[PDB]
């Protein structure tokens, strides 16, 4: 129904954010090493 | 809407497997 696709909309915005987070937080993290080095 | 998302949802997470 309309509210099934809304729940489906919301679980595919509650992935992006558990996908995204932690690789842009590893990215800095190693970037951070990066300039160390 | 879905197909969008999902879009989005692959190319930002390609772009940053890709920069990894």
């Amino acid at each position: 129904a309309l509210q099934h696709w809304r729940t489906k909309i919301a679980t595919n915005g509650r992935e992006w954010e558990e996908r995204n987070r932690a690789l842009r937080n590893e990215k800095e993290i190693m970037a951070r090493h990066y300039a160390k080095l | 809407r879905y197909a969008e998302t999902d879009r989005r949802y692959r190319d930002d997470n390609m772009k940053l497997t890709d920069e990894y």
